[PDB]
């Protein structure tokens, strides 16, 4: 696309506003634009209401169905910055659509290494799916076309999300409940849904443990990673533009401070980090853990 | 079990209001 284009797009300018030569590279067609606003939004896992694509697209759920779809056709990371979105509005957590694509590149056999980097990463935490686990089950898979009873990647993948490793200090955030999800819940479980629905978002070291990742398996809460402009982070060093982003940091610096002179936008920095946290790429400093308040499950 | 995309959406507990009406 046009980086130009795509300038006026992400900083939100209705066609109107638009440069005639930027109004010339789309052919002079303002419907064009909105395809290219589509476009650029469902790229990039742009939030509805806060971007020119309200405007063009009318339906915002048809909007995020039609964003998952392009992020798990193009193998990208789950959009954690909509977590709230995908998970209580489209009822589709990590986990889920992560099998999604699990079952995409296993159902056409394709391989593990088709997957970017950081995709892979986050299979091998939320599915315990990485390179080997996937030659495996792959090979079952065409193993088991031999037998009467043939398998696919849905018979093999797992059910629910394996453990995941989680801070103290990240917020649990209460999913899409109904009636008959919970009369599959404890009551502790309830206990902790109810304090969610009443105080509102829950730092999970103020949870019981075992009802954080009882709740995070039956995806009936997600979980929200806090980055702050004040936040540092520090990185132990073990599309491309994540892990370019990446590689490209430490500087035992503010996040905010690290959106500048990295030149990125900080909106886009934040969740990147955000990201790089939630899956062991980069560590948050400065987190401290008060044992008074420390849940004892933890 | 874990959520499913395919389940379907009852009542929400405590009448929680949808992110989608």
């Amino acid at each position: 696309m046009n980086i130009d284009v795509e300038f006026h797009i992400r900083h939100n300018y209705p066609w109107n506003k638009l440069p005639a030569n930027v109004r010339q590279s789309l052919g002079n067609s303002q419907r064009e634009y909105e395809k290219q606003v589509v476009l650029y939004s469902i790229r990039n896992q742009l939030r509805y209401r806060n971007n020119l694509v309200k405007h063009v697209k009318k339906d915002e759920r048809r909007y995020y169905e039609e964003l998952l779809k392009y992020s798990r056709d193009h193998l990208m990371l789950y959009p954690y910055h909509l977590s709230d979105i995908m998970v209580k509005g489209l009822r589709i957590t990590p986990f889920s659509y992560y099998t999604g694509i699990m079952e995409d590149i296993m159902n056409s056999e394709k391989s593990y290494d088709s997957l970017p980097n950081f995709t892979a990463a986050d299979c091998l935490r939320l599915l315990g799916i990485g390179r080997n686990q996937y030659i495996d089950l792959m090979n079952q898979c065409r193993s088991s076309k031999k037998f009467f009873r043939r398998k696919t990647a849905r018979d093999l993948l797992p059910i629910k999300p394996v453990e995941i490793a989680i801070e103290a200090w990240w917020v649990v955030q209460a999913g899409y409940i109904t009636e008959d999800d919970i009369k599959i819940c404890t009551l502790p479980e309830k206990c902790a849904v109810d304090k969610i629905i009443d105080s509102g978002p829950q730092l999970s070291g103020s949870l019981d443990y075992n009802v954080v990742h009882s709740l995070y398996n039956k995806g009936f809460i997600y979980l929200d990673v806090p980055i702050s402009d004040d936040s540092c982070i520090a990185v132990p060093p073990l599309e491309t533009l994540l892990y370019k982003i990446f590689v490209s940091i430490d500087e035992h610096t503010n996040v905010a401070e690290l959106a500048n002179v990295l030149e990125i936008d900080l909106s886009l920095v934040k969740n990147a980090v955000s990201m790089y946290c939630r899956l062991g790429f980069a560590h948050k400093k400065g987190q401290v853990i008060n044992l008074d308040q420390l849940h004892s499950s933890w | 079990r874990h959520v499913s995309s395919s389940d379907r959406v009852g009542k929400p507990y405590r009448g929680v209001k949808p992110v989608f009406s």
